[PDB]
């Protein structure tokens, strides 16, 4: 269930759904695992802002336990393409693709909470048939890999040999560790 | 007598950057002034009167421009509102107001209220609104438009002239209203979507459609030169309102260029006035051009940045008025774009 | 007692048409194949206008009605020249006064018609289209001097080309 | 003549806790003589009429700084209304019998008009004032006649006119502009329940366009370009109005029992505690009666009957009226 | 189902779904299993809350049996964040991470009803694979055990020590016992 809030304005009083609210103020939000149709809803949303007002920034929240690849992707071109900056910030958890997103926020304006934490591992894939087959879909899930590390490292600041060490096995970093490793900016303890 | 280019050389010295305007109305009046003076007695008779309907952004400067008009017209001018209007006698205020409001600017001469001219503005703000289910009779939306148009193609209504000093006059005047003009004009709003969608391409939230990148960048002025009558239906006038109305104005925007030259040209601007109070005291005022800039981009910031320069302009000078009678052998001041912040203090000459 | 009805060719629709049932056993009727608005209103009765709102007593007052058709494009050009109070008609005094005349070519009226239906809004929208094209005429006019004619060809109207005057 | 320095010492003995106000009038002041004393054949023609239109706060003595300058300044001063409502004559009139049928003197006499807000687009004499202010004629009867008639017209271009009247809600119009939206995430800040909406700080990023809201004509607020804040009061300013005016109440009813040969005491122990009372209530120094008549209500009462009383001294507890004043014997 | 109600208003009357009533006077409700959806509703409705007044208090009812523990910790960081003192309670039963964020609310406005009951443990986990692989989700999920007993010390008063003690197996503590250990303030019996 969804609850309904109002709004009240000049004109008179709109009911609208607690994510509509937030949507409205340039909010949106990134929940459980990052799917085709979970994916495209949000690159919609993204669009949506940029019209009203390119000029503000947007605050993406994140609570999710990673997805497909391909699916994440699309957003993070999005997050680049677009001139307004996407400030992200990690509630709960981040995986692999949400770290990936997390990272490629705007630099000053990524946040993690102080008991956030963050997982980074490597592609997972797999396929069944000749080993023909098996050599093509080994080839284009490798160069995957090639290419998350080389974004990783952009916005991290790191050097392409230390995220391909932590990136061979499951990797877990708290709130305080991201902030040494670049991944983000600060942490919103409390308000100031 | 009156000859449009001679009227339009004297209101370029009141208005800057809009010239597509100054002819349309030029036009209009030099029509009026001739429709009036001459008796028009001839084979045709009844000459149509063309109505001026104006369209800007908001501050844009079309209430100087009728104020401007009105100071060097000999005819005399009135300031009405429409959304003060509420039809079919109502709380908010009956449409024969306006009338005895333009008397008060004639003295009580019904001949001279026949050669005044009338403004309105916030026009817009009365569009038909259009929800289905809720009234079906809105009396601030078109209803009001309803009541209009017997004003402007001319009729007599009974006004009491100066109201009366006491019940005994218990008189009324008949004014005629044909050969009076009317100049509706009010800035629309999310009239540039309108005409976008139907007139240039596919813009809009998607990646290939255009983006709204030129939010200040670039003006919107252009668009609005291909308006017309349909894309006002859509909007929510009546087509025979917008009859009564053919001639259209443009007047695009005011561009930060141009309040520069607001405050040099026009022989009413800012730096003038400030400069003969000063010279009186044996004192120069110098303007440069990175504090013009400054001021700028504060009046941007602001909402109607156009009516916000007296404040910018008196903050940054009441300090230096104040000392400015104590202080002795001093011959000149200068302003930077410092001091426009409010972190320095003008420099002094002696 | 006389305005603008809006929306009553809608109402008049319903009743004239005789409605059929959607079923099988129903028989369709095949009517209303164009409009015909100006001859729908012909058919209007008191009932249709309880519908539309109003009272039968204020109808009784009223046995008489009149149906207007509306004008086309032909109409328009027959209005521009035989009355007396046409438009054409006054700008040629507004111009006679001024010592210069003033011609209307056939070509330019039957583009004004085209572009007066455009507008969707009869003949009162026509001094848009007229001062529209005769306004940088009009500006610099007063001032020119020596003229003594003054054409209005078709593409005036269109804006590619200028009315052309004649000095004398 | 006088400047803005000069004579803001003459007007500081009356005028407190309004600094910032004072420039502005000086200014203004200064600059109207001189356009009425200048040439005016001057490059800069058509100068813009300075008019000055005062904010004001319930309570906030904007009478004092009416009568302080009409007092200072020798030409004649009118206190006018607009309760009128249509007769504006009779305000023009009213000047000149105090300047005894002088054009010329009346001429540099400037008026102030109270209440001006009661006139507002609230239902239209505002459009009257319009040809007043802008320069005009009107009709005066010279001393009203014998019997039954003859009129004086008397100029009205280059007098001075201050227009002021406490507004009513013009807070909350503001707020709306200057609040400029409100952020819901964890970035975006929220404003706590008072931080810049008080009346400090609200009125000086005031401009016309504010005043159009309330109901006022642009044509009439063009000849005023020029505006002013007032503060409202603050703790210090009670302190000194009760001290330091030689009409304050604590004067006055010290000099109440001085005919009955008692006298009375008001330490600054006692004042402080009386202005947090002040503010509490929105309604400036007229509304301080309430707070010293109540207290002081039980001790009168019963003050006759009570005898040997030589002096009566009030304790800061005495406003709180825990406990009694004490009495001296 | 959900019932719908009328709020009587003086610009008229207006129809509200029970929740959304509840919620414009600060109550949110936090109903069974704690997901990744359900926790990422309830912070909209803090923020929600913040922005229309952040001087009033809010009351969040607790009735769930726990769930996961990473969409727990996002509210818990939020209640702190957030200048509004959070009121917490706790109907029928509240879990491992519903009593971590029953306690986590402002000192001094914490309540039980008094037949509720609170149950705490350890964290719970697993993981299948490699060796090297066991060995790095052991210890993240012993630094969540050791960072959920700090602050569990934190607001409740007690000692680290007691705290490993009494958390490593499941505790179960009634309404009364609750107050003893600091873990709550009063018990609202009746209306007063
Ligand atoms: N051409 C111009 N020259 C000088 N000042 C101008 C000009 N155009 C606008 N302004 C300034 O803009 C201010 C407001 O002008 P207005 O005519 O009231 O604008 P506006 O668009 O009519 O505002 P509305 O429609 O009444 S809300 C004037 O007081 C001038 O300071
Ligand atoms: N700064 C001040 N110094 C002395 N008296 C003041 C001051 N401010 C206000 N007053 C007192 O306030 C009274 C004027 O109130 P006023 O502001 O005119 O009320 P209103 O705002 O209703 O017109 C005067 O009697 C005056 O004694």
């Amino acid at each position: 269930l969804v609850p309904m809030v109002i709004e009240q304005t000049s004109r008179g009083e709109r009911s609208f759904d607690i994510y509509s609210r937030l949507l409205k103020e340039r909010v949106i939000f990134l929940t459980g695992q990052v799917e085709d149709h979970m994916a495209n809803l949000i690159v919609a949303q993204m669009l949506f802002l940029e019209a009203e007002n390119p000029e503000k920034d947007i605050y993406l929240y994140i609570n999710s336990p990673g997805g497909v690849i391909t699916a994440g992707m699309s957003i993070y071109d999005t997050m680049q393409f677009i001139k307004p900056d996407v400030s992200t910030i990690c509630m709960g958890q981040a995986a692999s693709m949400g770290a990936f997103l997390l990272t490629a926020g705007a630099k000053g304006k990524r946040f993690c909470l102080p008991n956030s934490r963050v997982m980074i591992h490597q592609p997972l894939g797999g396929y069944q048939g000749q080993a023909t087959d098996i050599e093509i879909h080994a080839r284009e899930i490798l160069k995957v890999k090639g290419r998350m590390n080389e974004l990783m490292a952009l916005h991290t600041g790191q050097s392409l040999e230390q995220i391909e060490r932590d990136t061979e096995r499951d990797r877990f970093l708290s709130a305080p560790e991201a902030v040494e490793y670049g991944l983000v900016d600060s942490i919103l303890t409390h308000r100031n | 007598l009156p000859t449009p280019h001679e009227i339009r050389n004297h209101l370029d010295d009141y208005v800057i950057g809009q010239e597509q305007a100054k002819k349309v109305l030029a036009v209009a009046v030099y029509n009026h002034y001739k429709r009036l003076r001459n008796g028009d007695t001839s084979n045709g008779v009844e000459l149509g009167k063309s109505n001026i309907l104006l369209i800007g952004p908001t501050g844009s400067g079309k209430t100087l421009l009728a104020e401007t008009l009105a100071r060097l017209l000999d005819v005399p001018f009135t300031m009405a509102d429409a959304t003060t209007l509420t039809e079919a006698g109502y709380v908010g205020e009956d449409v024969e107001n306006i009338i005895q409001k333009l008397l008060q600017k004639s003295d009580y001469d019904v001949q001279k209220a026949q050669r005044g001219i009338v403004y309105i503005d916030q026009i817009d703000k009365i569009s038909r609104k259009s929800d289905n289910p809720s009234i079906t009779r809105d009396v601030s939306g078109e209803g009001v438009q309803q009541a209009l148009l017997k004003l402007i193609e001319g009729t007599v209504a009974a006004v009491p002239p100066q109201g009366g000093r006491k019940h005994p006059q218990q008189e009324f005047l008949q004014v005629d209203t044909s050969k009076i003009l009317f100049i509706c004009g009010g800035a629309f709003a999310g009239l540039d979507k309108v005409i976008s969608h139907r007139v240039e391409t596919g813009s809009g939230i998607g990646f290939g459609a255009t983006v709204k990148a030129k939010s200040d960048k670039a003006s919107e002025g252009e668009l609005l030169a291909q308006v017309e009558p349909e894309d006002l239906i859509k909007f929510g006038l009546i087509p025979e309102f917008i009859g009564r109305l053919p001639v259209v104005a443009t007047l695009n925007e005011l561009s930060e260029e141009a309040l520069i030259q607001i405050l040099k040209e026009p022989k009413n601007a800012l730096t003038k006035q400030y400069q003969a109070l000063f010279n009186l005291e044996g004192v120069d005022l110098e303007f440069r051009d990175e504090a013009l800039d400054a001021i700028a981009k504060k009046a941007m910031a602001r909402k109607t940045g156009a009516r916000g320069l007296r404040s910018i302009v008196e903050a940054a000078l009441l300090d230096t008025m104040y000392d400015l009678p104590s202080m002795e052998d001093v011959e000149k001041v200068v302003i930077d774009e410092s001091v426009i912040d409010g972190q320095s203090e003008p420099l002094l000459i002696y | 007692c006389g305005g603008a009805f809006a929306g009553l060719d809608k109402v008049i629709s319903h009743r004239v048409e005789t409605g059929s049932g959607i079923g099988f056993g129903a028989t369709v009727k095949a009517k209303s194949d164009k409009a015909s608005e100006g001859e729908l209103l012909a058919q209007v009765e008191p009932e249709d206008l309880i519908k539309f709102g109003l009272i039968p007593e204020f109808i009784g007052r009223l046995p008489v009605v009149a149906t207007l058709n509306e004008l086309s494009e032909e109409a328009l050009i027959q209005i521009l020249k035989e009355p007396k109070n046409a438009l054409t008609k006054q700008y040629q005094a507004l111009f006679n006064l001024e010592g210069v005349d003033l011609e209307f070519r056939d070509e330019a009226l039957d583009a004004i018609a085209k572009k007066a239906m455009a507008r969707k809004t009869g003949a009162r929208g026509l001094r848009s289209i007229v001062e529209a094209a005769l306004l940088d005429t009009m500006y610099d006019l007063p001032s020119m001097e020596d003229v003594e004619k003054v054409v209005i060809d078709e593409s005036v109207i269109d804006g590619q080309s200028e009315p052309l005057l004649i000095y004398g």
